[PDB]
């Protein structure tokens, strides 16, 4: 209760304060607010599958539905810490407890196993030493909920048991995700060697933080792109230092900028005067609107004023190590990109076959990459093939070119990062002694938008196979805690249902194949591929539906729906096998292979095929990786979309909630026998319910007390240490508690009643026969006083 | 749920002497047929008793014999508390878990819980039982639960 | 038995060695102006005709049957004062003869309380039980 923990649970003050509410558990429960999307209610009158109903601060008499209802937990579970411990467990319920501890400075809660988190927008107390000396080694159930505790956990777990250790961390960056981030490694570190890697990073950080991560419609930074930070470990947990890997990042956004996203940053902070000095050698002007791959839509932005950077990513150069040569070699080959797009042509008039116009740009790059600026156009323009035997010219259509354009703009770019990865590798490749590892993987989690294609399909699909990962976790670690009670049965594996999902994306006819097919094929049209893919699955599986009702605003019209964990995507699969074409041009290769620069040979040093095909594979790289690792979670929420603490959009959270997992874990969780209970915390919780029936043990005052209650066996299962309820039985169980003890008292307030009269009743007989002496005589004297003869004694005694 | 005749006999005595607190008429105001059967041996409640008719003010309808032995039908039945029944109750306050309570929260649960009771009356309980509050403010919760229990008059 | 042989010869005026409707108002006037008729006559209603001394202490000895002693009925009050103060305060004992027991009418109220001693609102029962017990 000292004033650490000042901010971690709420001071058991207002545990004991806590006045109002009684929880007519009958009546009072959650409501959809179209406004705070679950506010609290009572109820009055039950027609049928409707329902009469006023709001509590409100009294608004709304019509609600038997199905909108949700259930309220009793004033017990309040700010409650772990939620998977909730007796009745949805959104509202699972909504608020967070926006309760929010709303009351607190920002962590464990659902289960996730860790919740939301950002506070003012930094607080809440990181000291002195907390982490606290945690320092403690079990979960120990203390409050809080990021530092994922952590040792996990440290726990690399060092006790043996193997590797994964702490996937995610949430829209309006969630300060990586801060959170910071702090995971801090605390890997603190603790590590008290028997930096912390900074080093950082500074790298707005190098990458100036490519991957780019003004996406939804967010003036987005990593498009998936980090595993492995921070490894020794033959005695030693830190060995600090390695980084890169999960696909999406390259698209090199050739296609959208209307309201452009690129990367880096070519914005490039054009910007960052330095004149550096500003020309590229052959580029100073203004962010004019460059074919950039002025599709957006520009500068505002909190951004693109400079500095530019500025201090040539420090963070420097400092590691690599001199200004290969550095220089960078700044430039940015360059490249950029008039690349810049390039234009034309074919012949009613013929097939492309030819040239700027071939000062072509000579531009061209050098800039030390290549006869007439070597591109050779096996570029009207390229060279290599069949078996001898290379033949392939006509070439404004279209194989034109993209395969849009593939050296990127294909390049990737490797260039793959490589900048590689380098910062190696950097921290100050290796000591490896053994192990606890990597800390974040990658854009789902999306579900007002307008869904490919590259939505593509994320969650990950997403998808993500969240499965997890739930066959909470099966296994749920199918030993059922073991380690001996109470025991079973229900098949939870991320069996997913696959469902997932075979519908990835395997052979599915989806993803299917496109796989057809961008090949010279006829891939649309609709053609639409056909397809319903002909293959739509009226036989049900994962596979078609665009039912346009739920929010103005919906953008698609072709079908993919029933994801999170729900059912509409997907829009036009222009598709047009945005997936990722082909080879094994020339360019070896042409771009060793011109004269140094990297420009190793890199393609060391077809015609998809970005899906890689997606796929690299995928598995991902997961399969992750399948041999005790996996830990963080699940960081962005409280509101206006960087304004206490406040809280419901709205903006359940959706997240709805993309991290949570709900999911609880839909599983909800299944089987949740809520579980020490025998020892559960007979003196529950006792009254059956007072009479307790000999007056532990697991047996509670086999009893279920037992006399009539306890119905569906409901529960006898652990060995604990017993396990389903969900919602609580919730009984204290109503019950509510009344008998409420009667209980009452029966004893009229056991006091009784006491008290049967105590002054004799006293009571007594006083009948007085006043019975007293109303008779005092009748006889009124009677002699106006008797006229007693006037006459009275009136003379002689 | 078949009164003897002895049983009965004695409901008249009582219900007779009751009648001659309102006004010798064979008459038992609604209001007093909750202490009426106290004094028979029932502890009935407020429910209990405006539940077969019991008014909550008095002078509101008086009853006659032949009205109210009905009712003192009704109220036999009704759920009597137990010694566990109580302690366990009284149990759930006591955090120290050893037997004792606020000398406050007692007089809580006793006229702030339930059907309240009446600051004078907890008062004439506490007096007519002697529970000493001891040193700190404490009460065994057993020992007032078991006197109220043994009535006014010892064994 | 005794005042009313040694109040006897005054029971009367003309001595017939009996009573007389004529020698009734005859010792009654001597003192104050006597009643109307019906008044002397009803007042001999009572026994059923020519009155003698048995006769006499026969109504005024049929009233006075079935009152207390001075003492009883003192008890009977203090078993409502239990402090012991000799004192019901005034409401407490109105209420007792007005609406329990066998309540008293409005008119036998007023009657009661006309003289009874009450100070401060303390009706004092042992003096007012002396107002009656002619003490
Ligand atoms: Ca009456
Ligand atoms: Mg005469």
């Amino acid at each position: 209760n000292d004033p650490d923990f000042q901010y971690l649970a709420v001071d058991r003050k207002k545990m004991m304060k806590e006045q109002t509410a009684p929880f007519d558990g009958k009546k009072n429960c959650w409501v959809p607010d179209p406004k705070e999307g679950f506010a609290s209610a009572e109820i009055q009158s039950s027609k049928g599958e409707e329902i009469t109903v006023k709001i509590v601060s409100d009294n608004s008499t709304r019509t609600v539905k038997k199905d909108d209802i949700q259930q309220m937990n009793p004033p017990k579970f309040e700010k409650l810490e772990d939620m998977a411990n909730m007796t009745y467990l949805n959104e509202a319920s699972v909504l608020n407890n967070l926006r309760g501890r929010y709303t009351a400075g607190l920002i962590y809660t464990y659902s289960g196993l996730f860790c919740i988190a939301v950002n506070p927008y003012r930094r607080l107390p809440i990181y000291t030493d002195s907390v982490i000396a606290k945690y320092r080694g403690k079990r979960k159930t120990e203390i409050p909920p809080h990021l530092f505790s994922v952590a040792d956990n996990a440290y726990q777990n690399m060092v006790t048991d043996r193997e590797n250790q994964s702490c996937l961390i995610t949430g829209e960056s309006g969630a300060g995700k990586t801060e959170s981030t910071k702090k995971v490694i801090m605390y890997f570190a603190r603790v590590a060697a008290n028997l930096n890697l912390e900074d080093q990073i950082i500074e790298a950080n707005p190098v990458l933080e100036a490519f991957g991560n780019a003004k996406t419609v939804r967010n003036n930074n987005s990593s498009r792109f998936g980090k595993f930070i492995r921070i490894h470990f020794g033959p005695t947990g030693k830190i060995a230092g600090a390695d980084i890997e890169t999960y696909l990042l999406e390259k698209s956004r090199v050739t296609y900028q959208q209307s309201a996203e452009r690129n990367y940053h880096i070519f914005y902070q490039i054009c910007s005067n960052a330095i004149p000095e550096l500003n020309e050698v590229m052959l580029i002007t100073p203004d962010s609107g004019l460059y074919s791959f950039i002025n599709q839509g957006c520009l500068t932005v505002d909190n951004i004023d693109d400079v500095e950077e530019f500025k201090l990513c040539d420090e963070a150069f420097d400092i590691l190590g690599f001199t200004k040569e290969e550095k220089t070699s960078m700044f430039k080959c940015t360059a490249s990109i950029l008039h690349m797009g810049e390039m234009k042509f034309k074919q012949r008039p009613r013929e097939e076959q492309a030819e040239s116009d700027g071939t000062a740009e072509a000579e531009k790059v061209a050098f800039l990459c030390g290549i006869n600026a007439g070597d591109l156009l050779k096996a570029l323009l009207k390229p060279k093939v290599k069949v078996g035997t001898e290379m033949v010219t392939k006509g070439q259509n404004l279209q194989q070119v034109i993209n395969s354009v849009g593939a050296l703009s990127k294909s390049l770019y990737d490797r260039m990062f793959n490589w900048l990865v590689k380098r910062v590798n190696r950097t921290l490749d100050t290796k000591a002694k490896r053994n192990y590892y606890i990597g800390v993987l974040d990658i854009a989690g789902f999306e579900i938008f007002d307008f869904n294609s490919f590259e939505q399909l593509c994320i969650n699909y990950t997403n998808e196979r993500l969240q499965q990962f997890f739930n066959h976790h909470m099966f296994v670690l749920e199918q030993e805690e059922y073991k380690k009670e001996g109470i025991q049965w079973e229900f098949i594996d939870f991320g069996m249902d997913l696959q469902m999902c997932i075979d519908l994306i990835e395997k052979p006819m599915g989806i993803l194949s299917i496109l796989e097919e057809e961008c090949m094929f010279p006829k891939a049209d649309d609709k053609s591929f639409q056909d397809y893919s319903y002909q293959n699955h739509i009226g036989k599986n049900r994962m596979f539906t078609k665009p039912g009702k346009p739920t929010r605003p103005n919906q953008g019209h698609a072709h079908f729906e993919l029933h994801h964990y999170a729900g059912n995507v509409p997907y829009s699969i036009a222009g598709w096998l047009d945005k997936n074409k990722d082909p080879i041009n094994e020339n360019v290769v070896s042409l771009l292979a060793v011109s004269k620069e140094p990297l420009v040979a190793e890199l393609f040093r060391a077809a015609f095929q998809t970005i899906s095909a890689v997606h796929r594979e690299s995928l598995n790289k991902l997961m399969c990786n992750l399948r041999r690792t005790n996996p830990h979670f963080v699940r960081c929420i962005i409280p509101n979309l206006e960087k304004d603490p206490g406040l809280v959009d419901a709205e903006l959270v359940l959706h997240q909630l709805q993309c991290n997992g949570v709900l999911e874990g609880i839909r599983i969780c909800r299944k089987g026998f949740p809520s579980r209970l020490i025998y020892s915390e559960f007979k003196q919780r529950y006792s009254i319910l059956a007072p009479n029936a307790i000999p007056q043990d532990g697991k047996t005052v509670s086999e009893k007390i279920l037992t006399g209650l009539q306890m119905d066996p569906s409901e529960y299962r006898l652990g060995t240490t604990k017993v396990f309820f389903k969900a919602g039985v609580l919730g009984n169980l204290e109503e019950m508690r509510d009344e008998r003890l409420s009667k209980i008292i009452s029966m004893f307030q009229a056991h006091i009643r009784g006491y008290l009269i049967r105590k002054a009743y004799k006293k009571l007989q007594d006083q009948r026969i007085g006043l019975s002496v007293i109303q008779r005589n005092i009748r006889k004297w009124l009677v002699l006083r106006n008797w006229q003869w007693w006037k006459l004694y009275a009136k003379v005694k002689p | 749920p078949k009164l003897s005749q002895d049983e009965i006999d004695d409901l008249k005595e009582v219900f007779e002497l009751f009648d001659f607190w309102d006004g010798r008429d064979g008459a038992v105001d609604a209001f007093k047929i909750g202490d009426v059967c106290r004094c028979l041996g029932i502890n009935p409640r407020n429910e209990d008793v405006f539940a077969v008719g019991g008014t909550h003010k008095m002078g509101e309808k008086s009853l006659p014999f032949e009205e109210f032995l009905p009712a003192y039908e009704g109220l036999m039945d009704c759920e009597q508390g137990t010694y566990a029944d109580y302690m366990e109750a009284f149990k759930t306050f006591d955090r120290e878990g050893q037997g004792f309570i606020s000398g406050a929260e007692l007089r809580h649960v006793l006229s702030g819980l339930g059907e309240r009771l009446s600051d004078e009356e907890v008062d004439e309980i506490i007096n007519l039982t002697d529970l000493q509050e001891d040193l700190e403010g404490n009460v065994k919760y057993e020992e007032f639960v078991k006197k109220v229990m043994t009535g006014p008059y010892p064994d | 038995i005794q005042e009313m042989k040694e109040a006897f010869t005054m029971i009367d005026q003309n001595r017939d060695g009996f009573i007389d409707i004529n020698d009734l108002k005859e010792m009654f006037s001597s003192l104050g102006r006597t009643p109307d008729d019906k008044e002397l006559t009803a007042m001999l209603k009572e026994a059923p005709g020519p009155l003698n001394f048995t006769m006499f202490l026969s109504i005024f000895s049929d009233k006075l049957s079935g009152t207390d002693s001075e003492e009883t009925i003192r008890n009977a009050f203090g078993m409502f004062d239990e402090l012991d103060t000799k004192k019901l305060n005034i409401e407490y004992i109105k209420d007792l003869l007005e609406n329990m027991g066998d309540n008293f009418n409005k008119d036998e109220m007023r009657m009661t309380f006309k003289e009874a001693p009450v100070e401060g609102g303390k009706f004092d029962y042992v003096r007012f039980v002396a107002m009656i017990k002619g003490s």
